[PDB]
DNA sequence: GGGTTGGGGTTGGG
RNA sequence: CCCGCUUAAUUCAUUCAGAUCUGUAAUAGAACUGUCAUUCAACCCCAAAAAUCUAGUGCUGAUAUAACCUUCACCAAUUAGGUUCAAAUAAGUGGUAAUGCGGGACAAAAGACUAUCGACAUUUGAUACACUAUUUAUCAAUGGAUGUCUUAUUUU
């Protein structure tokens, strides 16, 4: 109707003044995360009191689109579907490799091992590369093939030749594993205790 | 520059000639070089080991004496690794002994 | 046993013969200026393939037997065979070819020949093939020689081709000789 | 314009005839019933040491009727020898200077000498019989071929 | 800078090529080698042919070749003996040029064909050049040089030496490609719509018989796994059984329907072809019309072919994305004109790999090498992009619709149902028996000419209010042993015909075959209406309908009988030309080759074995050249005989047993001879030239009775004739429509476009309907009857222009197609008149203004097209470019540099050598700053273009601007220096900078040249 | 090149020139004062010699000559023929490359001549001007040949062989048939 | 038992 | 503007050829079956350009009488107003796409996180595998990255 439409375009208005989305900043979002500050009406039917002024979704759009070019704070054009304002208004497991050909770079023996499919962490030193998981049973599931049952001996390839592994370290060299993990994993927090004292 | 002619013959041929020079040719007998023809063999002058291992047929350029013994000037041998054809090389010099072709290979 | 003939006869039989007639002979002959100018090779599926599917980026799949094939090359050589009487071009053909190359190089088999030449070929050595085809110059042989007296394009024209090449024997080319000789002075 | 098989007397006599009698054809041609260019010889051949002869290497064609005298040609671009003549360097080092028969085509032509297009090495003796014996034919078919 | 100019010396050329090391003519190389001394004496002939041979050495050989003084150089040996003896010297080598024609065998060479340079090699120049050289000498120069020797005036022939066309010459993959070419011309219909019934989804119909008809599919090389090939056979199955699910005639009912009167149509169609008598005419207008007004719309097909993919093919096969992508890309390709085409990269560079579920790896590369995964698994879904293309979306095409174009529309594409193609057919061959074809039985032909010659087939372009057929002939019997095509078969007697040609130009007519004569003739006649003193013009412009099928066979092979220009017997050799491009001299990296600088052409000719004055029989071409610049030529063995008997009956057979087929039913021409030939484009021009000749009388003498300039010219059809004096005009329009009414032909739509006005009574010439204007519109051109000054006609909005485009750019070798594309649509048609004797200055750069600005709006495609794919993923552009905005500098780049060398080549057009430098300097910064000007206005309001590359392109028109300022501001000074003495035409040059003021501004300028 | 050779048509030529000749002949000789045609017959001495036209410029290659009776020998593919030339200067202007012998020829012109013979007629054929093109060497081995020097038996041979040759045979024979009718 | 040499590209007049 | 789901019904017509049926005055109507084709489809003449394109600028000082910038669909043409070597607010024309439902709070100058991660995240160089317009991996270097809270109320 005539002052449903005006009612419309006034409570419009009272909640498109930059002031409310400031004290609100509700409508925050929906400004800027809008192409060119274009929002659609689609947007408005979802409101609360907008629905009290009822008393066809393009009849009301074309209802509301009249009680804006009889307005002038917001504006619309061609009749379309979006509206705009018309300023910017802005303000338990690891193992160890052994027998690696010495020198060999970390990427042969890492792919290798990487072809399981599964995680691990891998640290090469000249022979040892000690590698841990993350999981239990990824364990269990991958020495069925790693520990290759048709020699039944831990071999790995690696640059054309023939590598062995241990299926189980010392537990005491356990233990002083999880507490070296722990020295590069407070090693960290060392770090970036000088990176918050430097200044 | 200077025409040394060396004719070829047959093994009884060397009995009709007795002194001239003349070209023949043979395979080595195996035991003052000495070669078998053709069983009627023949006796050099070559020192027989001198010539090397592998040869087996041997040609030699020289002249006759009375019979069975020539002093060789030439000596040519190759490693005949085929049993060596007799009556197509004694068919030829009689061929070349005809009339009709004797002014092919030898002057007059 | 055979009966040879030089190449004269053959020469002279051939431009003495009717549309149709094909003739083989044996003749004492040797090998000379394998030509290069055109295309030494050509490709051909295992089961008798007439036409082979032409494809890009070297993709290939026959028609006779409709499976995708591992191309094969067989090579055709064009030479010349003479002898002290004549010159006759003939044109040679995967076989005999293979056995040539083959008896020049002993390394490259009597199956890989043709993939040899065409790999040197368009890799970019054409040097070593042309010292591999002077090489075979003035090499006897005996060959068996074929002319067919055919047509193309309604044009008549004698082709001759080699059908086995062999080793030479002058044991008996020698005796062959002697009794022709014999013959011609008896007469 | 055929190869023709034929001896050292027979290229001696034919040179000869020919700087006798030049009451011939105005053609390099020499005349032995036809026109002939080529030749082919089986013979002795040994190389023979000229005297400051930079392109020309002077041989020598010994033979059981005769002895005549070719020259050889070098590549001009690379100052070295043919390959069919390395090989007879190469196998004459080997068996220690032992010459050998060779079967040799090669073009002679009027007044100018005698070069020699090729040569192979032969180690057998049944070659002989046959050069002597294809003379004799072509010789005979020749002249057949006059008459 | 480095200009082009007009003259220049072989030997001056040859020193650029780094690849040779030493160049010099033959006099320079005996005298270094001391094989001869200036104090002896030489005839002036033989000093000559040592002066002017060329001869070329990859290197430096003076030494090798010093005179030895161990024996002195007297020859015995004649001259054949010694080539003989250095081609067996080349043995196995396989490519020189006294190597033509001949065959090595032995120590034997023996010659079998006609190489037309021997000539040159046994004369007698090379016979006392053998003396001077000695054999064994002589020997290796023929191998180790390239000798040219001079026989024109500046053309050289190649007679010994290395062929120079010799040195214009792992694997990856290469994806397949889409058939698109075959949905165009399909003339068949079926009864009930869908796929013909070869296809695969009607084949014997299990996916037994399913791996039977697609076992070119089922066993590809990129398939890893039998699983995976079992599991893709699968859904070939679910896709032919979805396809049997489908109504096609819902479908088409849908989307792209019959009209609403097509009864109607059907009805009147059936009526016309029913009435023996002959029906009304402008009904048939109305009827074509009416046909053609109902062609499918490009979005209603694409909907149509959208809506049978979407419910034929699982959507899992190629992923919810990847069939998304598909279906977006399939509109693109519907709307591309006719010699455009998709590649399968358009759609895999846009696509996604981890979107198809059904992939496997036999080895876990998934996570290990990415990239050979991705490789790998492309390599599959292009396979199966193209299945669907080629398998699903072009026979439904090209069965259930026509695809062509239009008559005027250009290149554009046009999509019409079925049955109203089949009911245009009907009525076209309704309109077609009537006139000139017949339907004809297999009886009354000849079988000698049946078992020789191929037929044709008819193909029919819709026209406004008609047709226009065509006649192909690209067909060939393979059985009955016919391997080529009847141009093949006609190619010698074009040969022939071509050089009847060469003489039609002034002897037999007024006839025009190209714009080089077309221009000349202008020239001519500008210079004597100047000598006049530029009195007013009249002319009249007139053409005859349908030419080709006008002609009478009878008059054609009665003029064909008694020619005196048509010898009885020709000999045709071919040979191969090397000429100069447009490329400036680079003056002096050090790797230029031959191609950078000559054009390798293959040509053939006819020559006749008289005495003729061009002796040809020494040569072995005719090259006609426009400029003293050189040119190379090496002839070939590859000789053929043609007999004027031969020609005769090719005429007779062409003239009268000429059938075509169309739709397996054969019809036979009863007058005219068949366009579509390669031999008729002469013929027609021949048969009437005699005929225009017979009635053209008054022409040959009204030049000098009183006093009377006029021209009158002709292509195959379209007349002109301009004149002085207005009754020589009516004069010929008299004479002509006589000869028209005598011979049996009329003129096209009666529309003679004069320039005057006559009363149409006093000449019986009421039926005409006369047009006046002001402006000759002859072909493609605007002669201006004020100035006589020409220059072409050009389209105005940007859809007309684009409808003849076709753009096809690869990712490849962008750089050099790109700029080649830019050379050739600036140097098109601008080229030729250019002529600066036709144009003064400012129509010179009116015409360069409007050709560049009507070329900017040719070339916009591209750009767009290029645009279309990022560069940066490419490292062979992003190393050169950089890692942002690459495109903007790449295009840049092509732009400037092609730019400058259309600059050059201007300035190489208008001026000669003898002009000063300075002048041709100023006026090339003048083209450059026009066509930067064109070029910053057209595109400074586009989009893509709007925010960094237009910066870059308004400095480069600024600097030019000043550069030209810079340089008319220093051509005072220089001059005043008085060192230079200043001829006409530099005066014209200087009159035409100082009246339009280009010291300050070319404000002045541009009123005079942007007014149309 | 064999090809290039053959589709010259020599035949027609060859029977366009002889028609000619004849035409031309009994022609001029209408008169029929038969004093004067008892003059005319006298033993070697031509009656008639008919230049060539200019459009009959056929191309051959030669196999054999012969300085003392100046003959020559053409082929080209199936057919050869035998004709002669008028004199040294023939060859020597023609500037053959090495010799006459295996070149190739084009006839520039060349002339019928007609002479009278032990109790019969007999029509030669003269080269007049040639000109070597190339060189060809490719030995054709031609089953069939005409002699313009044997009289009749010199075309009539091998006429069985080839209709070419049998309409030449049979125009040659009408040819002199009306000859020996017209004068005698 | 092989055989012009199959092309790539597609503007502007007729 | 982005993301997920969805978008429908009988035939608009049936050329050519073959075999059936129905009545007739020459037509018609019913219903059926086979189907691109010389294995291939592409019209011709003439004229213009031609690098194995990592190889190329006087890399550019000009004419505020100038050059840029400004519009809610998109693009391409027409008018208004500002700026001084670059930045933000407009108005008439012509063409092109348009079923509905649901979501679109970090906005940021930091503070607190001892939450995190030798499995953090960037940046570069090196090495692999790839390349016709690849969306990776390891090492080295480097320090910051992540998830939560505070400045916050659906008349939105
Ligand atoms: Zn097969």
């Amino acid at each position: 109707e005539l002052d449903i439409k005006e009612s419309l375009k006034l409570q419009m208005e009272y909640y498109f003044c930059d002031t409310n989305l400031t004290h609100d900043s509700y409508l925050r979002g929906i400004i800027s995360k809008s192409p060119k500050n274009c929002v659609d009406i689609k947007v408005f039917l979802k409101f609360n009191k907008i629905q009290q002024i009822l008393k066809s979704k393009k009849d009301l759009i074309h209802l509301i689109r009249d009680s804006l070019k009889e307005s002038k704070i917001l504006k619309v054009k061609m009749d379309s579907l979006k509206v705009k304002r018309r300023f910017p208004f802005n303000l338990n497991c690891l193992i160890k490799i052994i027998n690696i050909p010495q020198g060999t770079l970390k990427a042969e023996v890492v792919l290798a091992v990487r072809h399981l499919g599964y995680e691990f962490y891998c640290d090469y030193i000249d022979g040892q590369a000690m590698i841990r998981f993350q999981n239990s049973d990824e364990q269990r599931l991958a020495i069925q093939k790693l520990l290759n049952h048709n020699n039944n001996k831990l071999q790995i390839e690696i640059r054309g030749q023939i590598c062995d592994v241990i299926s189980t370290i010392p537990e005491d060299e356990e233990k002083n594993y999880w507490n070296y993990i722990k020295f590069k994993k407070n090693e960290f927090r060392k770090f970036f205790f000088m990176k918050k004292q430097q200044k | 520059q200077e025409q040394v002619m060396y004719p070829r013959i047959l093994f009884e041929q060397m009995a009709q000639f007795r002194g001239k020079k003349v070209t023949v040719v043979g395979n080595v007998c195996n035991e003052s070089l000495v070669i078998e023809f053709g069983q009627h063999v023949v006796i050099d002058n070559y020192r027989r080991v001198d010539l090397n291992n592998t040869t087996k047929f041997v040609e030699i350029r020289g002249v006759v004496l009375n019979q069975n013994i020539v002093s060789c000037e030439e000596l040519t041998e190759f490693e005949q690794k085929d049993p060596f054809d007799f009556d197509t090389y004694s068919k030829l010099i009689h061929l070349s002994q005809s009339d009709k072709l004797s002014s092919l290979f030898t002057d007059q | 046993q055979r009966i040879y003939s030089s190449i004269e006869e053959i020469i002279q039989q051939a431009q003495a013969s009717e549309i149709g007639q094909k003739k083989e002979f044996y003749v004492y002959g040797n090998l000379v200026s394998i030509q290069m100018k055109n295309k030494l090779y050509y490709y051909r599926c295992t089961c008798q393939g007439k036409s082979v599917l032409k494809y890009h980026g070297d993709s290939f799949f026959c028609e006779s037997c409709q499976q995708f094939i591992n191309p094969q090359v067989h090579l055709m050589l064009r030479a010349f065979v003479q002898d002290s009487t004549g010159t006759i071009p003939v044109m040679i053909f995967d076989q005999q070819s293979s056995q040539l190359i083959n008896q020049i190089d002993p390394s490259i088999h009597v199956q890989e020949a043709g993939q040899y030449v065409k790999n040197c070929i368009e890799n970019g050595q054409e040097e070593i093939i042309r010292q591999l085809f002077s090489k075979l110059d003035f090499a006897r042989f005996i060959f068996e020689i074929q002319f067919e007296n055919k047509e193309f394009n309604n044009e008549q024209e004698i082709a001759y081709k080699v059908l086995k090449i062999e080793k030479e024997n002058i044991k008996e080319e020698s005796k062959y000789l002697l009794k022709k000789l014999e013959h011609l002075i008896n007469n | 314009q055929i190869t023709v098989p034929l001896n050292c007397f027979m290229i001696n006599q034919i040179v000869k005839a020919a700087k006798e009698n030049p009451q011939a054809h105005s053609g390099n041609h020499y005349e032995w019933y036809g026109a002939f260019e080529n030749a082919i010889i089986t013979a002795k051949f040994e190389f023979l040491q000229s005297i400051n002869d930079s392109p020309k290497i002077m041989g020598k064609l010994s033979d059981s009727t005769g002895c005549i005298e070719v020259v050889i040609q070098k590549s001009k671009m690379s100052d070295e020898l043919p390959e069919f003549v390395q090989a007879y360097e190469i196998e004459l080092q080997n068996n220690g200077n032992r010459h050998k028969y060779v079967r040799a085509m090669l073009k002679m032509r009027k007044n100018a000498q005698i070069q020699l297009l090729y040569f192979s090495i032969v180690n057998d003796a049944n070659e002989i019989s046959r050069h002597g014996l294809d003379l004799c034919l072509r010789y005979l078919q020749r002249k057949h071929g006059i008459e | 800078k480095q200009m082009l100019t007009r003259k220049e010396d072989l030997l001056t050329v040859l020193k650029q090529i780094s690849a040779l090391k030493y160049v010099s003519n033959l006099y320079e190389f005996l005298l270094a080698t001391e094989k001869i001394v200036q104090t002896s004496e030489l005839d002036t002939q033989f000093q000559e042919f040592l002066t002017t041979t060329i001869i070329a050495s990859e290197q430096n050989l003076v030494e090798n070749y010093k005179q030895k003084y161990n024996q002195p150089n007297f020859s015995q040996l004649t001259i054949k003996q010694v080539i003989d003896d250095s081609i067996i010297l080349l043995g196995n080598k396989q490519n020189y040029v006294q190597q033509i024609g001949t065959t090595t065998i032995g120590f034997y060479v023996e010659y079998e064909n006609i190489n037309l340079s021997r000539q040159t090699l046994y004369s007698s120049n090379f016979r006392n050049l053998l003396n001077i050289f000695g054999e064994e000498d002589f020997k290796y120069f023929l191998i180790d040089f390239l000798v040219f020797t001079k026989v024109e005036q500046n053309g050289y022939l190649q007679v010994a030496g290395v062929c120079l066309n010799q040195y214009f010459s792992e694997n990856q993959y290469i994806y397949p490609e889409i058939q698109r070419s075959q949905i165009f011309y399909c003339n068949h219909m079926g009864r009930e719509p869908g796929v013909f019934k070869s296809s695969f989804f009607n084949y014997s119909e299990p996916q037994t018989i399913i791996k039977k008809t697609l076992l070119k599919e089922y066993q590809s090389k990129n398939f890893s796994c039998q699983e995976e090939r079992d599991l893709f056979l699968e859904f070939t199955e679910k896709i032919v059984q979805n396809f049997h699910n489908i109504n096609f005639n819902y479908l088409l009912k849908k989307f792209c329907k019959l009209p609403e009167n097509y009864q109607s149509l059907k009805s009147q169609v059936k009526q016309i072809v029913q009435s023996e008598n002959k029906a009304n005419q402008q009904s048939c207008e109305n009827l074509f019309n009416s046909l053609y007004d109902t062609e499918i719309s490009y979005k209603q097909i694409t909907n149509f072919l959208r809506q049978i993919i979407q419910n034929c093919v699982p959507n899992q096969l190629l992923g919810k994305k990847n069939f998304k992508v598909f279906l977006e890309k399939l509109y693109e390709f519907v709307q591309m004109k006719r010699f455009e085409n998709q590649k399968v990269l358009d759609y895999i560079c846009f696509m996604d790999v981890f979107d198809v579920e059904w992939f496997v790896d036999l080895k876990n590369q998934k996570f290990t090498q990415k990239r050979k995964y991705i490789s790998d698994k492309r390599k599959i879904l292009g396979d199966l992009i193209v299945f669907i293309i080629n398998k699903i979306v072009i026979p439904v095409l090209r069965y259930n619709f026509y695809i062509t174009e239009k008559h005027k529309e250009g290149s554009q594409i046009f999509y019409y149902r079925k049955p109203i193609w089949k009911l245009v057919s009907k009525l076209t061959i309704v309109k077609l028996e009537e006139e000139n074809l017949e339907k004809v039985e297999e009886k009354l032909i000849p079988e000698d000419s049946f078992q020789k010659y191929p037929q044709g087939k008819l193909r029919i372009i819709p026209k406004k209010g008609s047709f226009r057929p065509i006649m192909t002939f690209l067909r060939k019997d393979k059985q009955k042993n016919i391997k080529l095509n009847l141009n093949q078969i006609l190619m010698d007697s074009q040969l022939v015909f071509r050089n009847l040609k060469d003489m039609l130009g002034q002897k037999i007519g007024y006839s025009v075959f190209d714009n080089k004569q077309i221009s000349e003739k202008f020239a001519q006649f500008i210079e004597k209406w100047k000598n006049k003193g530029r009195p007013q013009l009249y002319y009249v412009t007139l053409d005859i309908k349908k030419c080709y099928d006008s002609i009478d066979q009878m008059k054609l092979l009665n003029f064909f009988n008694q020619s005196d220009l048509i010898q009885d017997t020709y000999f045709i050799n071919k040979y191969l030309l090397f000429q100069r491009n447009k490329r400036p001299l680079l003056q002096i990296m050090d790797n230029i080759n031959f191609p950078y600088y000559f054009n390798l052409k293959e040509r053939q000719i006819a020559y006749s074995l008289y005495d003729d004055d061009d002796q040809i029989l020494q040569k072995g071409f005719k090259e006609i050249q426009s400029d003293d610049r050189p040119f190379i030529v090496i002839n070939q063995d590859k000789p053929r005989c043609i007999t004027k008997d031969i020609i005769h009956n090719h005429l007779k057979h062409i003239s009268q047993y000429n059938v075509i087929s169309f739709n397996k039913v054969k019809f036979r021409q009863k007058r005219g001879i068949p366009q579509g030939l390669n031999i008729s484009g002469v013929l027609c021009s021949f048969y009437f030239g005699k005929l225009e000749e017979e009635y053209t009388q008054f022409l040959k003498n009204a030049e000098q009775v009183n006093g009377s300039i006029n021209l009158l010219m002709r292509l195959t059809d379209d007349y002109l004739f301009i004149s002085d004096s207005q009754q020589n005009a009516l004069n010929l329009i008299v004479q002509l429509q006589n000869c028209a009414n005598n011979n049996g032909f009329m003129f096209n739509d009666q529309k003679i476009t004069t320039n005057f006005q006559f009363p149409q009574e006093d000449y019986n010439l009421e039926h005409f309907k006369i047009s006046v204007q002001n402006e000759c519109q002859w072909i493609g051109k605007s002669i201006d009857m004020n100035t006589l000054e020409i220059k072409s006609i050009q389209k105005q909005t940007q859809q007309e222009i684009n409808q003849t485009i076709n753009v096809a750019i690869s990712i490849k070798n962008l750089k050099s197609q790109l700029k080649n594309k830019l050379r050739s649509l600036f140097l098109n048609q601008l080229i030729d008149y250019f002529n600066p004797n036709i144009n003064s200055f400012e129509g010179l750069c009116r015409q360069l203004y409007h050709h560049s600005k009507a070329t900017v709006m040719k070339f916009y495609p591209f750009m767009t097209k290029l645009f279309q794919i990022d560069l940066k993923k490419s490292k062979q552009y992003s190393v050169q470019y950089g890692k942002e905005n690459t495109n903007e500098n790449f295009l840049k780049d092509i732009l400037y540099y092609t730019v400058e060398d259309v600059c050059k080549i201007l300035c190489y057009l208008q001026f000669e050598d003898e002009i000063n430098s300075n002048i041709k300097e100023i006026f090339k910064n003048l083209y450059s700053w026009i066509m930067w000007d064109i070029i910053v206005s057209y595109l400074k309001k586009k989009k893509q273009f709007k925010g960094y590359l237009n910066k870059l392109l308004q400095k480069i028109r600024k600097s030019r601007f000043f550069y030209l300022k810079e340089g008319c501001k220093s051509l005072q000074l220089i001059l005043s220096q008085q060192k230079y003495q200043l001829n006409k035409k530099e005066l014209e040059a200087i009159e035409f900078i100082d009246l339009n003021n280009l010291i300050q501004d070319i404000k002045t300028l541009i009123p005079k040249i942007s007014a149309k | 090149m064999k090809l290039l050779l053959q589709n010259q048509n020599i035949f027609q030529k060859l029977k366009n020139t002889l028609n000619g000749c004849i035409k031309k002949f009994y022609d001029t000789y209408q008169d029929l004062e038969q004093m004067q045609k008892f003059e005319m017959i006298v033993e070697d001495k031509l009656l008639f010699r008919y230049s060539c036209s200019q459009s009959e410029m056929f191309s051959a290659q030669i196999q054999a000559h012969y300085l003392e009776k100046r003959v020559l020998q053409l082929t080209d593919g199936n057919v050869k023929y035998i004709v002669n030339f008028r004199d040294k200067g023939v060859l020597d202007k023609a500037n053959f490359f090495d010799t006459p012998n295996n070149s190739l020829v084009i006839i520039r012109q060349w002339s019928y001549e007609i002479y009278y013979t032990k109790n019969t007629f007999q029509i030669n054929l003269v080269i007049d001007e040639m000109r070597c093109i190339d060189i060809i060497t490719t030995i054709f081995y031609c089953k069939l040949e005409l002699d313009f020097t044997q009289g009749i038996k010199g075309i009539s041979k091998s006429s069985s062989f080839s209709n070419q040759i049998y309409e030449y045979s049979a125009q040659y024979y009408k040819a002199i048939q009306l000859l020996k009718k017209l004068l005698i």
